[PDB]
C-alpha cells in the first residue's frame, strides 16, 4: 500500500509525456487488468474504441 | 459552484475516501481498512490523554515496545487523508 | 462517561478514609492489613488506568492504620503506645 | 475481471452505470476474440520502440527523461506485467503536430 503510492507517481510521469491521456483512477484499473492478465492488444484496442465512440456521444 | 479549495472540508472527504478506494484494490487483505468515526474534537481529547500515558479507544499500548500504537489505517484521522496517522504518533 | 467520572472522584475520596466505598468494593485480607480494592471495570479504559494509580496510595494508608489501632489492642507503656498514637495526628 | 472492467466503461465515458452496458457487452466480446501479439516479453525490446518513437516525433528531451523514468520505476517496486503496461501507453501514444480532423462533427453523420 506504501509501494501501490510510489510506482504511480513515475509511471504518470511517461503517460503525461508519451500522450495517452488517462486519468488516475483509469490508469489504475489497466494495471490491475494487467496484473490479472490479459492480452495486451485487446487493451490497446478497447482503450482507443471507448475513446472516439465517447466524444461522439457527447457532442 | 465550489471548487474543492473552497468548499469546505466534506468535499474534500469525499474525494480522500474515493481517491484511497483507487489504491486499495490492488492491496488484498482480510478485510479492507475503513473509516471508524471520531470526531475532531474527540481526537483531541484522546491525545490529552496519551501526554499522561493513558489509552483512549485508538491508542493500544504495546508492552513489548513500551510504547503506544495508533490505528494504520484510513482510520478516520481527522478530515486530512490519513496525514494525523504520522502526526499523532509523534 | 462524565458521570462515570463523577461517579469516581467522590468513590475514591471515602476510601483514603478507609470506609468501604460505592462501587469500590475492600476484599480484608486478614481485617485490612493491606486493602485489595476491586474498583469497577472498564467502560471507558481511560478512566480506567486514572483510577488504578490512585488506590495504591490507600493500600499504604491501610498498613499504618492497621498497626496504630493495634497499639490500642496491645495497651502498654511502650514506645510504641506513644509512636502511634503520635501517628494518629498525621492521619 | 467483471468489477474492474466494468468500472473503466463507467469512467470512460465520464457517466452512466448501467448506460454502459452496451459498452460492457461489447469490450467483453472483444477481449472474447483471442487476440495473439507480436512478441510476447522483453524489457530492452518495448523500451526501444518508446524510444525511437520519442526521436521520432521531436520530443527527443522527453526520451532523454524516459530512460531515467523507466530505471527509477524498477526501483520503486519490480514488474512481471511491464510488457503489457508500456504496450498500453505505446499504442496511445500521439505526435504532438495536428489534429485528428474533427470527431465532434462527425456524431452528426
Amino acid at each position: 500500500m506504501s509501494a501501490v503510492r510510489e510506482t504511480m507517481d513515475v509511471l504518470l510521469e511517461i503517460s503525461r509525456l508519451l500522450n495517452t491521456g488517462l486519468d488516475m483512477e483509469t490508469l489504475s484499473i489497466c494495471v490491475r487488468l494487467c496484473e490479472q492478465g490479459i492480452n495486451p492488444e485487446a487493451l490497446s484496442s478497447v482503450i482507443k474504441e471507448l475513446r472516439r465512440a465517447s466524444d461522439t456521444l457527447k457532442a | 459552484e465550489p471548487y474543492v479549495t473552497e468548499a469546505g472540508r466534506e468535499a474534500f472527504d469525499k474525494l480522500y475516501k474515493l481517491h484511497e478506494g483507487g489504491l486499495q484494490i490492488l492491496s488484498a487483505t482480510t478485510l479492507q481498512p475503513q473509516l471508524v468515526l471520531l470526531e475532531e474534537t474527540d481526537l483531541v481529547k484522546a491525545v490529552l490523554n496519551v501526554l499522561i500515558g493513558v489509552v483512549s479507544s485508538t491508542f493500544s499500548y504495546n508492552q513489548a515496545l513500551q510504547s503506544f500504537a495508533v490505528k494504520q489505517g484510513v482510520y478516520i484521522s481527522g478530515t486530512s487523508p490519513d496525514n494525523v496517522s504520522s502526526l499523532l504518533t509523534q | 462517561l462524565p458521570s462515570q467520572e463523577t461517579c469516581l472522584v467522590e468513590d475514591l475520596l471515602y476510601i483514603l478514609i478507609g470506609v468501604d466505598g460505592r462501587y469500590i468494593s475492600v476484599q480484608p485480607l486478614v481485617g485490612r492489613q493491606s486493602r485489595s480494592f476491586s474498583v469497577e471495570q472498564n467502560l471507558d479504559s481511560s478512566v480506567k488506568e486514572l483510577v488504578n494509580r490512585i488506590l495504591p496510595v490507600a493500600t499504604n494508608y491501610s498498613t499504618v492504620t492497621r498497626f496504630v489501632e493495634e497499639n490500642s489492642s496491645f495497651e502498654y507503656g511502650q514506645v510504641n503506645h506513644a509512636l502511634g498514637a503520635a501517628m494518629r495526628t498525621l492521619g | 475481471p467483471n468489477v474492474l472492467l466494468q468500472n473503466l466503461c463507467c469512467r470512460i465515458l465520464g457517466k452512466g452505470e448501467a448506460d454502459v452496458a452496451q459498452q460492457f457487452q461489447y469490450a467483453v466480446r472483444v477481449i472474447g476474440s483471442n487476440f495473439a501479439p507480436t512478441v510476447e516479453r522483453d524489457e530492452f525490446l518495448v523500451t526501444e520502440k518508446i524510444k525511437k518513437e520519442f526521436v521520432r516525433q521531436r520530443r527527443e528531451a522527453d526520451g532523454a527523461l524516459f530512460s531515467e523514468l523507466h530505471r527509477k520505476l524498477q526501483s520503486q517496486g519490480v514488474l512481471k506485467n511491464r510488457w503489457s503496461i508500456l504496450y498500453l501507453l505505446l499504442s496511445l501514444s500521439e505526435d504532438p503536430r495536428k489534429q485528428p480532423n474533427k470527431t465532434s462533427s462527425f456524431a452528426a453523420l
